């Protein structure tokens, strides 16, 4: 039903999550540890100051991959 | 799987990379400006 490879995006995700953690602690100069992975997975997904809006951007990605896995999990039946 | 959805996301990501790179470097500047 969706992501045939099973290898890519499934990686893909963990390295972007990787990286926005990574940038998320370099824009030190609000925990980088807990409070980023929480914040990345109640964005992308429904359940759940100025660093966090420059970076909220992602919710694009976020809701073109919800879009396109609800579409595919409704068209592949 | 092809270069369908491979570009699809590419194009986007490439797109954000870009956008992050841009407004860190934007907002530093701003706020070197405004705290001078």
């Amino acid at each position: 039903f969706s992501a045939s490879v099973w290898v890519m995006m499934f990686v893909m995700l963990l390295i972007v999550s990787a990286i926005a953690v990574f940038v998320f602690e370099y824009f030190s100069p609000s925990f980088t540890i807990g409070k980023a992975i929480w914040l990345l997975w109640g964005l992308v997904f429904n359940n759940s100051t100025t660093s966090k809006i420059m970076v909220s951007v992602w919710a694009f990605f976020a809701v073109i991959f919800l879009a396109s896995y609800t579409a595919n999990l409704a068209a592949f039946m | 799987t092809f270069e369908n959805m491979a570009g699809v996301f590419m194009l986007v990501a490439g797109g954000i990379v870009a956008g992050i790179f841009l407004i860190f470097i934007e907002i530093a500047y701003k706020r070197h400006k405004d705290a001078r």
